[PDB]
Formats: structure tokens, C-alpha cells, sequence
């Protein structure tokens, strides 16, 4: 919703249903949340992973073969067993268990929000729509490299060795900068030293490196705009963990790119830092009300219901808030009071 | 005890009457399920049409309500307590039964005679026994015991019996016909103001709720958030900027709060100088004096036009600062109630807060008959029976004493018809013909039921909360004690004032500890939070006296359980 | 959207897709317009009716076997290299064909949202379709089920509403399993409709429901409530069990789709047909006809409704000199309503 700018969750299940897009979750959190990642239905055995290797026992053994010969089954009709007690409530585990490993997916996108509320005839919504195996995703050859390639450069305006590093390609940079001067030398990209650091070989499509042209600091004095940007810090949006390390300044403790950890970032500085809510922050550098913008871009959020917290934020990396005020660490609770009561 | 009225009482408790009969095949498994089990040549007494033969067959096929032939003859019960009464006495039920609810994890005696003593009148220690197979003394063990949990008691040749036997028969003493318990009247009075209707809707809603809830004084923060939202069931604050707009409510303020939260009260523009309170009179100065031969003068003037030649500066700041506290006064209202949504959002080119078109509001009437005959119909109107308390909290000058004369021409020439309504309050209790009908619903039946817990949350100086005005207070603590005050939450089940939430999550009350019930009022308040009508979600910080989290009382150990069941957390309140 | 205060789609598909609802559509009408039974899954086998008969040409053959012995597919999946070149215009028309007689369903109602949108991936085809559960064969707890549905879909069931009803055997078998339930205490077995003037069995409960809305023995003033319907919802007692006033002795107005009775305090007043362009007032009664103006405008101003521009009555249709009373107060109602006159005569 912070792209789209008009969200109603019934957009998704829309998109879904219609066999658009696949669910196709992968990872784990614990308790819930897990990891999505999204798809698209053309090329779903391209953009797609292998697999899990889940234990495999009977009752995960005894689903992939029903769902394994044919399309998408109800939680009702999975197997013979019934719902009904004990054998069908542990069924459902065993079921999340084979979804966040990546085997069997639900095309409805109701479920993975049932988990996210909480823990608390069939009333249960956490197994409702109809689940189907998942296809087999096309083994690595010529075509999912070149795909691959093509992908990662219209996700990334350039395409460096760190970016790269984050998405966690097999094979490394080694092996896909081979296909990548295999492109720059057909065509269809051109190599160049476009950011000053990260290296000399970063790839950009010549499109791409036009609007990059732009927002270069101009050779003069001026105010600074000091525009804020709110993002989570698994986001692919993030660049700061993916092609430009983590700052230099304040790094005895790893801010680290994990989930629920928000990333305010006025317009190229790193500033703020959360983590696992609005509990601990993390001040990297200080300036004159460039946290006000920031500060304004966390209340905004929490007024449009879009993060769930009211920020309490009641830990800096030091600890220092009621006892032994830092003179450094009074601008942020300042001009953070300024905007939000922190409490 | 009359002997006619414990006939009657005893028999509508029974199911005797003609009316309120069982009509239907599942109506006779009622009767198996609130009352005892019992003879089917007893249950043709109950039931109308007499060809039982084939219902309580239908009941036996569909395996429901099964037979037993224990104490003698043979007589039905129901399946539920075919378990209960399987342990207690006779042959256990036949295995033929699903026998899901059959199963009991305690004492069958202490129940089987409880709902026997319920539903009839008074009873002897004799008849029991037979009709349970008993002995004689065995039988007296049980009424003994009965007593002392609060269920047994004496009633002369059943605790909760002799209520209602005391209650008809003293009402029955005078010839009148028996209230209403204040409980009840807890029950009537928010859906007499429209809490929670869905009748009310669009800005021709709001014009009502207004016209009833007029010249009471409210504070501004509530208002809008609490207290319209909650009748006019979809309300967004142009609907009444847009009446305030056109000629249709003076948006008036009295009173005074340090915050700013002004006690604003509302009047419709035909009767402004009737409901119209005077003023205050405080102190004129040069800047006050100035404003009011200006503002008064005329009929209406914009924020800059009242001051001449110095337009801002720091004479702004403190005009600003003397108009808008000479409002606060009842001296000058605003054209709409754009200025005060600003006051209340706080410090946080043009300013706020003197936004729109300033006036002087008209002289109210000298006080005379015509005001006070306004006065009393208006409260007959908005109360649903005034009693000698709510007048008290109301306010109106010269006290009940003054309204009981004049009350007393309406109730003569024929407007109103004074009584006894509610249960326990004054002797007055005028009420007008058309609401007592209504007031004799809510009028909680004989027989026991299980309680329909159904919360609602007000603001405790909301007109609805009956509680301060009409009611008194419960006296549960006398150290610490609550009051009508701003910003306060009371939040009520069925009129039991099972809660009171002060000032956000500061304060917590557990005036009626219940269990099961404290979940209703929890969920209520949950829900008024997660819709956004409360400002600001609950902290929770003490509760009784502030509890600490070691050493839980006995009386409190529900009360955190039940806001558990909620979304509220065991993250440490008030960190800081 | 008329005994659901607010309703976005949205909301309805958030069933389909969920498992607790079956669309599984049962009767074809013109092209793009169809009879949809929304039926509940618990009890799915029951209230469903057998398959209709088809051609069964090979391709539809194609879409079952592959549906039969599994849960469900996409569009694609039904057969193997078919594109919606030349293959996919028949394998549609050949699915479209095979689910109006109700053998497949969709995982959602988004495609007939389309099909009825008219010609103007492609969204005509594209959730789930499933093969359908088949219909509980006919038992005796068919018929108790039945009968107990249709004693808690209508008020007080009647000879008549079993005839508009679609029903095997007629009302003389329900008559035979009601008597049962009489017997066994479920149901009134009471005179309760003057007019029917048969054996209607209602509930306890319902009766004490029904007894109010008695009209009061003293004179007073109409209530004039205005209640529009379409005229083949199952609350549209017309047609089923009170039938139609007998006017217009050759023209007759029926249960037709697409038709809207207009009943004001339940006598009805008018009839629309077709959409516009034909309105049947009977027997009508000034200042009544301004409330069932009221009804139809509030109703197209929301947009429920497609505008009605062309207006017609039984013969007098427009601008006839020869104009009658009757005609005459429609006319004084629908203007005073706002409702817009002489546009054009016509329309392309």
C-alpha cells in the first residue's frame, strides 16, 4: 500500500484468484508471518525455488498424493480422515508446515491473514481456501540464468556484486557476471562506473541510466529538500544492506535487515533505525531537524493505521534515555516529542 | 404473602396460565429443560393441543428428551439431564443414548432440587422426597446445606422467589401495578436516547438527537466521539458543521476546562432563549468591552473585523486569547464548530481557532412560566421518569421543589401520570403515558434464564449513564470513589455498572465482579477502540487501588484474566 | 443489495471462495443472462437437482474426465495445448454450454460478473472450475429436508407457492410428508391466509409473527410504504401463491426476468416489463403511485437500476389525445416525481 497508494486488501484476492499470481510462500518466522514471495503465472517455474526437504512423514505423505495427481483441493476433501478432532485439528499443522516450505500453496490469500491475526462445521479460517501443489519449478539451465539476468535488472535500476550478494543467486556474481558481459557484449546493457563506489562493474539497461543521470546533487550551495521515506528493512526498495553496507558510524551494535525493523531514511542519509517494533532506535548520524522529517514520516504512518505500534520507542542503542542524557541523544527525543508523544 | 398473589406467581412460574403455553414440539422440551422432569399427564396441562401421545414420540425417535421410570410411575426428561439424574437416583440411561452431555464432573443433588425450588412457590421439606424417591429426613440435609449458600430461604405457608413474592405482593397491597428494577431502568434509558439504534441516520437524525439532548452541557471532547457517533450511526463532523451552518443550532458553550475542553451545549434556534442559560459575568476589560459593542451591534462579524487598524502582532495573541475565553462565558458563540475541533487538537499563514463568523448569542428569557413549562416538558422528554435525583444533577434553578409545583399542573390537567415506576427511588416519578408502556418491557420474567450480556459503553457524563443522576453510585469502596467527571468511561453489561475506566487507561473499577460478564464489558470497550471512537487505546495502569503484578487479590484475579481475552497485552504498563 | 445494507461484490466472492457457498447455475436465458442457485455446502447434495441434458458432444466429454476424478483446474489445464486462437473459442462455448446445465461451477462469481457485462487472459473464464457434487438421490430425506426449507423460505407454505415452486411430485406429496411433521408437532396446521382458502401449515412461532400486521379495525390514513422488487425474487408473493388481479383480460404480466413489481403497503400498484417501456398501473390510487414513483427514482438515483427513459402503458403509450383516466393520474405521478417527459419517442 505505499506503492499503490490505493489498497483494499480485496485487490489481492482478486489478482490472486484469477491465476495471475501465485502465493508460492518460502522461509519461516516463527509463530506465524513466515515469508511470501510473490510470483506471476506465466513464468512461475522460472522465478520459482526448488524445494524444502521437509522430514516427510505419513500424514505430509498421505496430502502430496492426493494434491500431487490433480488442481486444487479443499481442506474438507484433502483426506478421508476426518477434520472432525484431534487427527483433523493436527492435520492443519502439518499442512503450514508443508506451505511455509514451499510444496503447496492457497490462491486465495486468506489464510497467511488468518495466521497474521493471531493464535486465537469448519469455522477455522486459517486452512479455508482451496489448496494446490505447487508446479515444478524448471531446473537451472540457459534459460534461467538469461531470465534470471533480465529480472534482477529491472528490479534493480544497476546491478552490482552486492545487490547480488542480498538476493542470494547460486552460483555467486562469478557465475552470473558471465551472462551479463555475454549481454553488455550483445547488447541489450551497457557496463559502467555509475556509482562511485560498489566497484567498476556495475550493469544498468541504457534506459535506466538516464533517469539515474537525474538526481545527481547540482554544483551549488542550497538548502537541502529533506524529504522522508518510511520502508521496512527487508523491503526491496532498501538499498542499505543490498549494494551499500550498513554505516560505518554506530556499528558495535548490528542494525542488521530483519523483519518488522523500519527504515526511515531521509532522502539519501540513513537516520533512524527500528527494530521488532517501535521499541529500540538507533540514531546513525544527527542533524538539524532532518529528524523532524523523519519523525514526521513516522507519525504520518502511525496516523494512517498503515504500521500497527504507537512507538514507544523506549531504547536507543545506548540505553540512555531517563538516566544520563546524552547531549547527542536529546536532539532525537526533541524533535521526536515535537511529533509524536512517544508514549 | 398474599395468599391470592402467591396462587397466581406460582403459577405463571409453573407454566400454568393459558397464556404462555407451550405450542409446539420443541416447545415441551423447553419445559423438560427449565424445569424438572415430569409426568406426561402433566405436560398435557401445559401444552395446548392435547394429542401429546405423538410429540413426546417425536422427541423419543429424534433421541431427545428420553423416559425413565424412576420414583414409582415413569416420567420424562430431557437428555441433558439424563446424566444428572442417572447418578442422583434410578437406573442409568440406556445405552442406546449418544451420551455426549450425559457425562457429570459434579454433585447431581446440589442441582436436580435447585431448579425444582426455583421455578415453584413455596414449597414443603415433605414433597420433595416423593417426588425424588427420597426418604424424609435425607431430604431436610439438602434444604439445609441449600441455605447456606444463598439459594433456600424461609417463606411463610426459594431466595429469589421470595423477590418477586415481596415485590407483587406489596405492589398489590396499593392498587398499582409492580416497577420496573432499577436495573431495568439502567436498560431503558440508552435506548430512549437512541444508543445504539439504527432508526438514526443522516443529518435528519442528528436534528433529533439534538432537539432531545438540548441545553444539557457535555464536554467538547466527548462530543462527536462518544457521544453523537454512538446514536447517529454513521456520523462524519461536516453533517454537523453543516447544520451549525445554516439557522438550526446554536452551538453554545458554558462552563470551563484547564485543558480547553469547554462544556459546549447545544440549542435549537425556534427555542434559543428558553433553554439558553444567562452567562457568567466575569470581569470587562478594554478588549472585552470593545468586543461586545462590535459583536453585539450587529448581527455577525469575521475574526479580523472585530479588532481596527492593528491587525496581528501582539495584540493578536492576546485578543485571541480574550475572545476566546469570553466564549468559554456563554457571552458569544461561533458560526460553526470548526474553530473548537482545532482547540482540542491543541498547539500540535491564517490561524485556526478563529476561523469562522463570530456572534452574540440572544438574551435568554427572564426566568418566568413560559421557561419553566419549557423546562419541565423538555426533561419529561429527555429523562424517560424524572425522578427527585436526576433534576438534582440537571440542575434547574430552584431545585425539585420548584418543578414539583409546576409538575403537578401537567399531571392535574392530564399530561403526565405520576406513579411508582422504577424500583427503589423517590415517591414522585412523574413520567409521561407513552413511555411507561415501553418502560413495562425490560421487565425481567419470573422464571430463571440465562443472562443475555449484552455491553454498551457511554461516557460517564453522558446523558444516557443514568448512574449520578437517577441512580446512585454502588458503594462498594468508600476510599476510592468515582463521579460524573470529563473524559470517564462507564462501562455497564445490563445496568450493572460491571466497570469504570477513568481517564484512559489511569483508573480501572470493578464494581461488579462477575465472572464471564467482565468479558462482555472487555469486548465492548475493545471494540470502541479498534473503530477509533475512543481516542486513544487503554494503558491500564492500576486497577481497584493499583494492583501490582505479585500478589494478585482474589476479588481482581477476573478482571485481568477477562482484559486478557482482549487484544490488551502483558507488556509493563507505563514503562517509561 | 436490498436485504443487505451495504453491499460491495467484493463481499460475495469472499464466500465463493471460502467453501461455505456453491453458485452451481441452473438455467440458461438469451445470451448473457442466466439462473444462478446459490446453495449452501453443508447440505449441498440436497437442495442441487440432477444434471440437465446436453448434445455431449467429445470436447465437452474433454472437459469432464479431467474434472470428474479431481477437485478442480484453471481454464487452461482442462485440456493440452489449446490456445484461445481457434481451440478456445470452441472449448468455451462448450463450457459456457456445459455449466448453464449445471455439471461444472466456478471457485468465485468474477466470470459471470463478465458474461453478463456483454461483448465489448480474457475475464469471461477465469477462477476455478470444478466438477459438481451430484444431487442427492431422491429419498425420503430429501423430501424432509425440502419441505423444511421451504417452510422457513416462505411465511405460511400453500398449495401455490409449491406450484411456482419446482417440486417432484407436486404439492400432493408434500402434503403427505407434512402431514407427518403435523403429527409429530413441528408445524401449526392452520386457516391462517383467508384468501388461499387451503391447509396452510406455517410454524408456532411464525404465526405469532404473522398475526401482527393485521389491518385495525378503526379507520386510519395509509401507511404507504413503497417496496420494489424484482419480479421473480422469492419475496414477491405474486405469481406463487396470491396471483395476479385479473386486468388487461389478453394482456397478462407473469414472473417474467428482467420485471419489476412495485408494491406499495402490499396491494401492488404498477409493473414494469422488460426493462422500461411498458408500465401495467392496476386499479391505481392517487397519491399511492406517488410512493411507488418514490421507490423507483430513489432506487435508480442509487443506480441498483439501469435508468428507465422509455415509457409505455397498455395501448396509450405516449401523447395520445385520446388519453384516459387511468392513464391519466401515471402521468401526474411519474412528473411530479421528477421523472424526465418526452426526450425522444424512440431509442436506438
Amino acid at each position: 500500500p505505499q506503492r499503490v497508494r490505493d489498497y483494499q486488501p480485496a485487490m489481492l484476492d482478486e489478482l490472486l484468484a484469477s491465476g495471475e499470481v501465485m502465493w508460492s510462500g518460502a522461509g519461516q518466522i516463527g509463530n506465524g508471518d513466515g515469508w511470501v514471495a510473490f510470483h506471476l503465472a506465466d513464468t512461475a517455474p522460472l522465478t520459482l525455488t526448488h524445494g524444502a526437504e521437509i522430514e516427510f512423514t505419513d500424514t505430509h505423505r498421505v496430502i502430496l498424493e492426493t494434491l500431487g495427481h490433480g488442481g486444487a483441493y479443499f481442506f474438507r476433501q484433502l483426506t478421508d480422515g476426518t477434520v472432525e478432532g484431534t487427527a483433523g485439528q493436527e492435520l492443519k499443522q502439518a499442512l503450514w508446515e508443508l506451505i511455509w516450505a514451499g510444496w503447496v500453496t492457497g490462491d486465495t490469500f486468506a489464510p497467511v491473514r488468518a495466521v497474521l491475526s493471531g493464535p486465537r462445521r469448519g469455522t477455522d479460517p486459517t486452512v479455508s481456501g482451496r489448496w494446490s501443489a505447487l508446479p515444478a519449478a524448471e531446473p537451472d539451465s540457459t534459460v534461467r540464468a538469461h531470465f534470471q539476468a533480465e529480472l534482477l535488472l529491472g528490479r534493480h535500476g544497476v546491478l552490482t556484486k552486492g545487490a547480488v550478494g542480498a538476493e542470494g543467486v547460486p552460483g555467486g556474481f562469478a557465475t552470473l557476471y558471465k551472462v551479463l558481459s555475454a549481454f553488455e557484449d550483445a547488447g541489450r546493457c551497457q557496463r559502467g562506473y555509475f556509482v562511485e563506489s560498489l566497484g567498476g562493474a556495475q550493469f544498468a539497461v541504457a534506459s535506466t541510466v538516464d533517469r539515474l543521470r537525474s538526481y545527481l546533487d547540482n554544483v551549488d550551495p542550497e538548502r537541502p529538500e529533506y524529504h522522508a521515506v518510511v520502508l521496512a528493512a527487508t523491503d526491496p526498495a532498501n538499498p542499505y544492506g543490498a549494494a551499500l553496507g550498513w554505516p560505518t558510524d554506530s556499528e558495535a551494535h548490528r542494525p542488521g535487515r530483519k523483519a518488522g525493523a523500519l527504515v526511515a531514511l531521509v532522502d539519501g542519509r540513513l537516520v533512524w533505525f527500528l527494530e521488532r517494533g517501535g521499541r529500540s532506535l538507533l540514531s546513525f548520524g544527527a542533524d538539524a531537524d532532518a529528524q523532524r522529517a523523519a519523525a514526521g514520516a513516522l507519525t504520518d504512518l502511525v496516523s494512517a493505521g498503515r504500521i500497527p505500534s504507537l512507538l514507544v520507542e523506549r531504547i536507543n542503542g545506548v540505553a540512555v534515555l531517563d538516566p544520563d542524557v546524552d547531549a547527542e541523544r536529546a536532539v532525537v527525543q526533541d524533535a521526536l516529542l515535537g511529533a509524536g508523544l512517544s508514549r | 404473602l398474599d395468599p391470592a398473589v402467591v396462587a397466581s406467581t406460582s403459577a405463571q412460574l409453573q407454566h400454568l396460565t393459558p397464556e404462555r403455553a407451550a405450542r409446539d414440539a420443541e416447545g415441551v422440551a423447553d419445559l423438560l429443560r427449565l424445569l424438572g422432569p415430569l409426568t406426561e399427564a402433566d405436560i398435557a396441562q401445559r401444552c395446548t393441543a392435547d394429542n401429546i401421545g405423538a410429540w413426546l414420540d417425536g422427541l423419543h425417535a429424534a433421541k431427545r428428551a428420553l423416559p425413565v421410570t424412576y420414583a414409582g410411575q415413569t416420567w420424562w426428561a430431557a437428555v441433558e439431564d439424563i446424566g444428572l439424574l442417572r447418578d442422583g437416583i434410578g437406573v442409568p440411561v440406556p445405552v442406546g443414548v449418544p451420551a455426549a452431555f450425559t457425562e457429570s464432573a459434579s454433585d447431581p443433588l446440589g442441582d436436580l432440587i435447585g431448579r425444582y425450588a426455583r421455578t415453584r412457590g413455596p414449597f414443603t421439606t415433605e414433597q420433595t422426597a416423593a417426588r425424588f424417591g427420597l426418604g424424609v429426613r435425607v431430604a431436610s440435609d439438602v434444604l439445609s446445606r441449600m441455605a447456606v449458600d444463598g439459594r433456600l430461604i424461609r417463606g411463610e405457608f426459594d431466595a429469589q422467589v421470595l423477590k418477586i413474592l415481596r415485590r407483587r405482593s406489596l405492589a398489590a397491597l396499593r392498587a398499582q401495578v409492580e416497577p420496573v428494577s432499577t436495573d431495568a431502568y439502567a436498560r431503558f434509558l440508552p435506548s430512549w436516547q437512541h444508543v445504539g439504534s439504527t432508526n438514526t441516520t443522516g443529518v435528519d437524525g442528528l436534528a433529533t438527537v439534538i432537539e432531545q439532548l438540548a441545553g444539557v452541557p457535555i464536554p467538547a471532547s466527548a462530543v462527536e466521539s462518544l457521544v453523537f457517533p454512538q446514536r447517529v450511526r454513521d456520523y462524519q463532523p461536516a453533517m454537523l458543521d453543516e447544520l451549525l451552518a445554516s439557522g438550526e443550532v446554536m452551538w453554545s458553550g458554558a462552563g470551563q476546562i484547564g485543558n480547553g475542553d469547554g462544556w459546549v451545549a447545544f440549542h435549537l434556534a425556534d427555542t434559543a432563549p428558553l433553554t439558553l442559560t444567562h452567562g457568567a459575568e466575569i470581569e470587562f476589560t478594554d478588549t472585552h468591552r470593545v468586543i461586545l459593542e462590535t459583536l453585539g451591534h450587529g448581527g455577525a462579524y469575521f475574526f479580523r473585523q472585530l479588532t481596527d487598524g492593528t491587525v496581528e502582532g501582539t495584540a493578536g495573541q492576546e485578543l485571541k486569547q480574550a475572545l476566546w475565553e469570553l466564549i468559554w462565558a456563554g457571552w458569544v458563540t461561533g458560526d460553526t464548530f470548526a474553530p473548537v475541533r482545532a482547540v482540542l487538537s491543541g498547539p500540535r499563514g491564517t490561524d485556526p481557532t478563529v476561523s469562522g463568523r463570530w456572534s452574540a448569542l440572544p438574551a435568554a428569557e427572564p426566568d418566568s412560566t413560559v421557561r419553566a413549562h419549557f423546562q419541565a416538558e423538555l426533561l419529561l422528554g429527555r429523562h424517560g421518569v424524572l425522578t427527585k435525583g436526576a433534576v438534582g444533577a440537571e440542575g434547574v434553578p430552584g431545585g425539585f421543589a420548584t418543578l414539583y409545583k409546576v409538575l403537578s399542573a401537567f399531571e392535574d390537567a392530564g399530561r403526565c401520570q405520576r406513579g411508582y415506576f422504577v424500583e427503589s427511588l423517590g415517591g414522585a416519578q412523574f413520567a409521561v403515558a407513552s413511555t411507561v408502556d415501553r418502560l413495562r418491557s425490560y421487565l425481567d420474567n419470573v422464571d430463571p434464564e440465562r443472562p443475555e450480556y449484552h455491553a454498551v459503553v457511554l461516557a460517564a457524563t453522558d446523558p444516557a449513564n443514568p448512574y449520578g443522576a437517577a441512580l446512585g453510585w454502588p458503594t462498594d469502596s468508600e476510599a476510592h470513589r468515582p463521579g460524573r467527571k470529563a473524559g470517564a468511561l462507564v462501562a455497564l453489561v445490563d445496568g450493572r455498572l460491571v466497570w469504570f475506566l477513568e481517564r484512559g487507561g489511569r483508573s480501572l473499577l470493578s464494581f461488579g465482579a462477575d465472572a464471564d460478564a467482565q468479558r462482555a464489558a472487555a469486548g465492548a470497550l475493545t471494540d470502541l477502540v479498534s473503530a477509533g471512537r475512543i481516542p486513544s487505546l487503554l494503558v491500564e495502569r492500576i486497577n481497584g487501588v493499583a494492583v501490582l503484578d505479585p500478589d494478585v487479590d482474589a476479588e481482581r484475579a477476573v478482571v485481568q484474566d477477562a482484559l486478557l481475552g482482549a487484544g490488551l497485552s502483558r507488556t509493563p504498563r507505563g514503562l517509561r | 443489495p436490498q436485504r443487505v445494507r451495504d453491499y460491495q461484490p467484493a463481499m460475495l466472492d469472499e464466500l465463493l471462495a471460502s467453501g461455505e457457498v456453491m453458485w452451481s447455475g441452473a438455467g440458461q436465458i438469451g445470451n448473457g443472462d442466466g439462473w444462478v442457485a446459490f446453495h449452501l455446502a453443508d447440505t449441498a447434495p440436497l437442495t442441487l437437482t440432477h444434471g440437465a441434458e446436453i448434445e455431449f458432444t467429445d470436447t465437452h466429454r474433454v472437459i469432464l474426465e479431467t474434472l470428474g476424478h479431481g477437485g478442480a483446474y484453471f481454464f487452461r489445464q482442462l485440456t493440452d495445448g489449446t490456445v484461445e486462437g481457434t481451440a478456445g473459442q470452441e472449448l468455451k462455448q462448450a463450457l459456457w454450454e456445459l455449466i448453464w446445465a449445471g455439471w461444472v461451477t466456478g471457485d468465485t462469481f468474477a466470470p459471470v460478473r463478465a458474461v453478463l457485462s456483454g461483448p465489448r487472459t480474457d475475464p469471461t473464464v477465469s477462477g476455478r472450475w470444478s466438477a459438481l457434487p451430484a444431487a442427492e438421490p431422491d429419498s425420503t430425506v430429501r423430501a424432509h429436508f425440502q419441505a423444511e426449507l421451504l417452510l422457513g423460505r416462505h411465511g405460511v407454505l400453500t398449495k401455490g407457492a409449491v406450484g411456482a415452486e419446482g417440486v417432484p411430485g407436486g404439492f400432493a406429496t408434500l402434503y403427505k410428508v407434512l402431514s407427518a411433521f403435523e403429527d409429530a408437532g413441528r408445524c401449526q396446521r392452520g386457516y391462517f391466509v383467508e384468501s388461499l382458502g387451503g391447509a396452510q401449515f406455517a410454524v408456532a412461532s411464525t404465526v405469532d409473527r404473522l398475526r401482527s400486521y393485521l389491518d385495525n379495525v378503526d379507520p386510519e390514513r395509509p401507511e404507504y410504504h413503497a417496496v420494489v422488487l424484482a419480479a421473480t425474487d422469492p419475496a414477491n408473493p405474486y405469481g406463487a401463491a396470491l396471483g395476479w388481479p385479473t386486468d388487461s383480460e389478453a394482456h397478462r404480466p407473469g414472473r417474467k426476468a428482467g420485471a419489476l413489481v412495485a408494491l406499495v403497503d402490499g396491494r401492488l400498484v404498477w409493473f414494469l416489463e422488460r426493462g422500461g417501456r411498458s408500465l401495467l398501473s392496476f386499479g391505481a390510487d392517487a397519491d399511492a403511485q406517488r410512493a411507488a414513483a418514490g421507490a423507483l427514482t430513489d432506487l435508480v438515483s442509487a443506480g441498483r437500476i439501469p435508468s428507465l427513459l422509455v415509457e409505455r402503458i397498455n395501448g396509450v403509450a405516449v401523447l395520445d389525445p385520446d388519453v384516459d383516466a387511468e392513464r391519466a393520474v401515471v402521468q401526474d405521478a411519474l412528473l411530479g416525481a421528477g421523472l424526465s417527459r418526452t426526450p425522444r419517442g424512440l431509442r436506438l
